[PDB]
RNA sequence: GUAUGUCUAAAGUUAUGCUCUUAUUUACUAACAAAAUCAUUGAACUAG
């Protein structure tokens, strides 16, 4: 943790060290009081700003490592792309338990750091796919509504949904070119 | 001492003149036959 | 059977009794009904942990008879020196070994040696003109010298202004030494510690033997062939000296060794540890603990510090991969407060302190004592505290050992249960402690600026109410403190900038929260209690303590008066 | 070890008849023999 | 010529000011100037204690000067190690500010004890020996207050100076 | 209390424990540190065919064949038993023979002028332990346990309970007097003690510190 | 040389043939450095 | 508290109904914790 205003030690104001393997993803809470972290150690941890103590630890026998993290527009839940080709969801309120029903399945992502995004209104969730496609699911029922094929025949690791447009999404990956879907 | 390394014979012992051994003073007449050789390392070794 | 064994005298000669310093054999009341193993037998323990509890009483028994169990007159037995001590075990006896290790733990043997050496140095430092000493030098001996039992070195060397007419080597109490003849300009002192046994405990022959052996030995060690060999037998509380004497030195060493043996605190620590190892106790308290009856002494002009270890070792619990829950250490702090000025020396105990260590509950007490010692050494003599108030019994022994380097600092226990543990409820202190990235000392005035308007005892009482309230119910106490959003807590402050008129209302709300929750929890009618009982509730006075009895009489005598 | 203790007993009481207690008996030949015979049997054991 | 060089040095000493700057603290190139500036500010404090000797602990002044002598000598010679100079300079800097006495005392605690995990260390505190205990024994890894008795003497004299500056600034 | 089997005295004997008081070890004053017992290297004092002297046979003779004695484990093991200075005299003669056989640098001067002048152990050498001042006396002021150094200036012994009480100084007196003030105020306001009044909590000093301090500060101007 | 070939550098053999650890050993180091009677008997003979 | 196991991540470059908010119940785990009746004493101590 750095604070560019501080010149001491180049601004390194805090170090979090409870993870045991390479960090995979980082994501702040919308209010910036806490942040989420994922690691190759197969655990997810929640931290208070500048305090080297994880307030929550998310780990399970069947839980795979989560290469990507994002927060739902409502600020009530966060989602994690998992190596088991699934997307899980977790509450953003104390104890942060895993949501037993909001699980999105269908795409392929094992072996790739594939990002996931939410529609501007939070009505939908979407993600890339290792076989050059863009999946999209309904946020309420988690039902897969579409899987658009993206040119280039390469993994589409980058996906983002426009914060104001009703349906414009951008994606890219190993093909190099950036594509817009609508 | 446990920390003291064994002394070098040629540097610390070989040059010091040895002290007297335990030799009971023999009588010139009562020990005439033994006096000249009793305390040798191998008494009479050279006497054929 | 007592008569057949030769009476109490003969029986006790086989025991460690003389080393305990206990006054009389009559007071030898063994606490046959309490001990650690008695507290442990009910707990959730594994079969291994239960079988291991029997070692404790066996250790006590072995320690009591240790002078006989480790006697020198044995049929066979290679001498094995016990680590960090000058004790030799004539055989491998694990139960004895471990009990002796428990007594000499925290490097006590080396501390005793240095303490006595410093005492002799400090005495000689005042006799420069009387004894015609040009200078006194405390030698930079090898770190293990105090338990190097086959050779030695001078601990102290003194240079004369002119020269001294020294007698032949003689015992400390030998009368009429001839000072004529031998003359020397440099004299040395060597303090030898030993641990006698039932066969070998004649300290006089020991000191003579050490003096003659080390002076005649071919080793280059002493700066001159003239000096004094001082010997102390730790197992038998015996002392003697042998060496050259000059006019006036012998009487001085006789008087000083008698005083050092009686008053030196390191030897006292050794005696108390032996008694603890035996579970024998004597009521030897000369000054009363800090109590609700004498707490006004806190505000005396003498410098004093409260020390609280409660937050030194702190842990968070998390689920392990195996399915258990593991404790992980987090940042802690040592609460050191001067109640007169309000200066709080908050030592942040960063997690890196515990890296790779186990048995942290124990190590944290030693860490607290070590940081207190570092703080004291960081203060100039005129600023060092005259007394340190130990809020928890667990800290007494570690601090007593670490304070052997500061023999003028009185250690004072307390009968109070002061709420300093609730200091981590103060948002600013919690923040500073939890965000620290390295070991650090942070200073705060726990009274902020109240001292410009109220007395120190008033500030301490206000602080006590705020802390005891936070300890009683943190959320409702915080609700009281933050009841008005206009009263901003300034920077460089811990509490809101209330005026004293507002402080009276805050104190009333805190007081009521504390007393109503106490009355509810214990079903005590606060209205029936006496003024002193209410005081004892806010201060947390131990109701079982004798001071409550004596204070009751100190007021019922007035109830007789008029 | 017992043999040497026994030898010391018989040796000292012969040696000290009109001398009393204290160091000075240097008749090491019998105990020395005891240890040489110990080595005779210890040799094959330690070699193996 | 000893008196000539001495008077020239006592004169040259006045060509620089004692005011410390937070950016100068820790400058490798400016280290000699900061070291001299620190020595000079210490002398300034001592001159004010000399000016108030009969009102504030006269018996301690002599011992304080005798203890500060090795520090001042090393500062003149720029021999004081970088870490020690940075700490000392931080103390004197806070001491020069209008009302930062507590910050000066915190910086002094950083100078004396510092950030070492075990300022003094502990040896065999229990009956269960472990290899890890060798680390916490301290020794060479101890705090600055443990380097040697001369260092403790001058460091605590600096503390005594902070206490004097507090007394002086409050009465005057 | 002492058990019956200790208190009871064997018939052959006849203090209540006199049979066990015979008491080197002193079971009655075991707290006193003991000086060494001193060194006493004491010594005591048919015709033989070989030497003529009577009392031994030929084989036991100390004369070559022809034609004082020593008086505790430590005593027996002392390798210096019977020593009379020989080894130390030799050492001293050797040392006596070898004895007979054989500025400031401007920086220091400028600093001394400006000052008007002319690992390691934790203990401070100049910080003399208080008990070291009492070596020339029999009484002990220093408590080795608490490290308290008793003085008439610091406090006084109560004698009734043998405890030592620190005198009150400065703000300590102020608090003790404020304590008295609140206590009187309790009797004054009528809350008193025997009466189970709810208002009592309002008149406890520690429970109402700022109130009573300001209240005394007020009344002090009226006295 | 035997001690060092086994990697037991944490065991120091004194010049009087005492064998002591130079630090507190881990349980694995203790198990690995558990020398047998042949070594210890040889060492005691060298000590004598 | 152990045995014991695992980790240590640049470079020293090999050529191309079903949920949620939240107040509880129950179980398991915690060498975390000096807990106020029954002249001040469980107290640093227990492991296959
Ligand atoms: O214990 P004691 O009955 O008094 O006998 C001792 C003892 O010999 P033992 O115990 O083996 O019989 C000594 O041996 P250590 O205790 O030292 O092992 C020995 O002295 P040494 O060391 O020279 O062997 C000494 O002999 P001395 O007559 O010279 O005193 C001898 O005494 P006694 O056998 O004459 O009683
Ligand atoms: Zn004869």
């Amino acid at each position: 943790h750095y604070d560019d205003r501080v010149s001491e030690n180049q601004g390194l104001v805090q170090t979090y060290d409870h993870h045991l393997s390479s960090i995979l993803a980082l994501k702040y809470f919308p209010d910036g009081s806490k942040f989420i972290s994922s690691s190759e150690d197969k655990t997810v941890r929640i931290w208070e700003n500048q305090i080297n103590v994880p307030i929550k630890q998310i780990s399970d026998t069947a839980q795979h490592s989560m290469p990507f993290l994002n927060v739902h527009p409502s600020q009530n839940y966060f989602c994690a792309q998992s190596m088991d080709n699934r997307i899980y969801s977790f509450s953003l309120k104390p104890k942060y338990k895993r949501h037993p029903k909001k699980i999105f399945k269908g795409h392929s992502s094992a072996g790739y750091g594939i990002s996931l995004a939410f529609s501007g209104d939070g009505r939908y969730i979407c993600s890339g796919d290792s076989k050059s496609r863009l999946f999209t699911w309904d946020w309420n029922t988690s039902r897969l509504l579409n899987n658009i094929k993206i040119p280039g025949n390469k993994p589409i690791t980058q996906v983002d949904w426009h914060p104001q447009e009703t349906s414009k999404v951008i994606c890219s990956g190993a093909a190099g070119k950036i594509y817009v879907c609508d | 001492d446990d920390d003291e390394p064994p002394l070098s014979y040629e540097q610390h012992i070989e040059n010091i003149e040895p002290l007297d051994p335990i030799n009971l003073p023999l009588d010139s007449q009562d020990d005439e036959y033994v006096k000249d050789w009793l305390y040798d390392s191998r008494p009479l070794e050279e006497d054929s | 059977v007592i008569q057949a064994l030769g009476g109490i005298e003969t029986i006790l000669e086989h025991t460690l009794f003389k080393g305990t310093g206990f006054n009389s054999w009559e007071g030898l009341f063994w606490e046959k009904a309490s001990g650690f193993e008695d507290s442990m037998q009910f707990k959730k323990l594994t079969h291994a942990q239960r079988t291991g509890l029997s070692q404790i009483p066996n250790r006590r028994f072995t320690l009591w008879w240790s002078p006989t169990i480790n006697r020198a007159n044995v049929y066979v037995g290679f001498l094995v020196q016990l680590d960090l001590t000058g004790i030799f075990l004539h055989g491998k006896i694990p139960t004895l070994k471990i009990s002796l290790i428990q007594i000499f733990r925290a490097h006590l043997w080396q501390k005793i040696h240095e303490s006595i050496v410093f005492d002799i140095c400090q005495i000689l430092d005042g006799e420069l003109d009387v004894l015609q000493i040009e200078s006194v030098t405390k030698e930079t001996v090898h770190p293990r010298k105090s338990y190097k039992m086959n050779s030695s070195a001078a601990d102290i060397t003194m240079e004369s202004v002119h020269e001294w007419e020294v007698s032949k080597p003689s015992l400390l109490h030998e009368t009429n030494d001839s000072f004529k003849g031998l003359i020397t300009n440099k004299m040395w002192f060597d303090v030898q510690l030993r641990y006698g046994d039932y066969d070998s405990h004649d300290i006089s022959r020991y000191v003579r033997a050490k003096f003659l052996d080390y002076t005649t030995d071919n080793v280059s060690m002493y700066p001159s062939p003239t000096g004094v060999m001082i010997g102390i037998d730790l197992a038998y509380n015996m002392y003697d000296a042998y060496g050259n004497w000059f006019n006036g030195l012998k009487p001085l060493i006789q008087n000083s060794m008698r005083t050092i043996m009686k008053a030196n605190p390191a030897l006292y620590v050794l005696r108390e540890r032996i008694r603890k190892g035996l579970q024998i106790y004597q009521s030897s308290v000369q000054e009363p603990f800090l109590n609700s009856s004498n707490y006004a002494e806190l505000f005396n002009n003498d410098i004093k510090l409260f020390v609280d270890d409660t937050n030194v070792y702190r842990v968070t619990v998390h689920k392990t991969f195996e399915g258990n829950v593991a404790t992980k250490a987090i940042n802690g702090c040592i609460f050191t407060l001067n109640p007169k000025t309000g200066h709080l020396f908050l030592k942040i105990i960063h997690t890196s302190v515990w890296a790779g260590q186990k048995r942290l509950s124990q190590l944290a007490k030693w860490k607290t004592a070590e940081e207190v010692s570092a703080l004291v050494r960081s203060l100039p003599k005129e600023e060092q505290p005259k007394q340190i108030i130990v809020t928890r019994k667990a800290m007494l022994d570690p601090l007593e050992v670490h304070m052997l380097d500061f023999p003028n600092i009185a250690i004072r226990p307390t009968e109070l249960r002061l709420p300093f543990s609730a200091a981590m409820s103060i948002d600013k202190l919690s923040d500073v402690v939890m965000k620290a990235t390295e070991p650090q000392m942070v200073l705060f005035n726990i009274y902020d600026d109240w001292l410009d308007r109220i007395s120190s005892y008033t500030a301490f009482s206000r602080l006590t109410l705020l802390l005891r309230a936070l300890k009683t119910n943190e959320e409702s106490a915080k609700m009281i403190l933050l009841s008005d959003p206009t009263i901003t807590i300034k920077s460089y402050h811990l509490w809101p900038s209330f005026t004293d008129e507002q402080w009276i209302t805050i104190e009333s709300q805190m007081r009521d929260l504390i007393l109503t929750e106490y009355g509810r929890k214990y079903n005590v009618n606060i209205s029936a209690l006496t003024q002193t009982e209410i005081k004892d509730i806010i201060l947390g006075q131990n109701i079982k303590a004798p001071s409550v009895k004596r204070q009751k009489m100190a007021e019922l005598e007035a109830a007789r008066s008029e | 070890i017992r043999a040497c203790k026994d030898l010391k007993h018989i040796i000292y009481y012969k040696f000290n008849k009109n001398l009393g207690k204290g160091p000075g008996c240097g008749f090491w030949q019998p105990a020395w023999r005891v240890w040489l015979n110990f080595l005779r049997g210890t040799i094959p054991l330690l070699e193996r | 010529n000893r008196p000539e060089r001495i008077q020239e040095a006592i004169a040259q000493d006045k060509t620089i000011s004692v005011i410390i700057d937070p950016s100068q603290i820790g400058s490798t190139e400016g280290k000699p100037l900061l070291s001299m500036k620190c020595n000079l500010y210490i002398h300034e404090i001592l001159s004010r204690w000399k000016a108030s000797l009969e009102a504030y602990h006269p018996e301690l002044f002599l011992d304080t000067k005798k203890a500060l002598f090795p520090l001042l000598l090393q500062l003149r010679r720029n021999q004081l190690a970088p870490d020690l100079l940075i700490s000392l300079a931080t103390v004197l800097y806070h001491l020069q500010q209008p009302k930062e006495i507590n910050l000066a005392v915190q910086s002094y605690m950083k100078l004396s004890i510092g950030n070492v995990a075990w300022p003094i260390g502990v040896t065999s505190v229990g009956i269960h020996a472990r290899s890890a205990h060798s680390k916490i024994q301290g020794g060479r890894n101890a705090a600055n207050i443990m380097i040697d008795e001369r260092t403790r003497l001058w460091i605590t004299s600096i503390k005594r100076l902070i206490t004097f500056e507090e007394w002086y600034t409050s009465n005057h | 209390h002492i058990p019956r089997y200790i208190r009871n005295q064997p018939w052959y004997y006849k203090d209540y424990l006199v049979h066990h008081r015979q008491k080197a070890l002193d079971i009655d004053n075991n707290s006193e540190p003991k000086i060494g017992m001193g060194i006493k290297d004491e010594f005591k004092l048919s015709f033989c065919r070989n030497c003529g002297e009577a009392g031994h046979k030929e084989k036991d003779c100390m004369e070559k064949p022809r034609k004082l004695v020593r008086a505790d484990w430590d005593s027996r093991k002392d390798r210096w038993y019977g020593y009379s200075g020989k080894e130390y005299n030799e050492l001293i003669s050797k040392w006596e023979r070898d004895k007979r056989n054989k500025l400031w640098d401007t920086d220091e001067e400028i600093e001394l002028m400006k000052l008007e002048l002319y690992r390691t152990s934790t203990r401070l050498r100049e910080d003399k332990a208080a008990y070291l001042n009492d070596i020339n006396s029999t009484e002990s002021n220093y408590d080795p346990k608490s490290r308290l150094y008793k003085t008439e200036t610091l406090g006084a012994v109560d004698e009734k309970s043998k405890m030592f009480r620190r005198h009150l100084t400065g703000e300590g007196l102020k608090l003790n007097e404020l304590n008295q003030f609140a206590r009187s105020h309790a009797k004054e306001m009528g809350i008193r003690d025997e009466i189970e009044d709810k208002e009592k909590v309002q008149h406890v000093l520690v429970a109402n510190p700022t109130k009573y301090e300001y209240l005394k500060k007020k009344r002090e101007q009226e006295e | 040389l035997l001690i060092h070939r086994k990697g037991l550098t944490y065991l120091h053999l004194d010049y009087n043939f005492n064998l002591k650890p130079t630090k507190t050993l881990t349980t694995k180091e203790r198990k690995k450095s558990r020398l047998g009677n042949s070594f210890h008997l040889m060492r005691e003979l060298l000590k004598m």
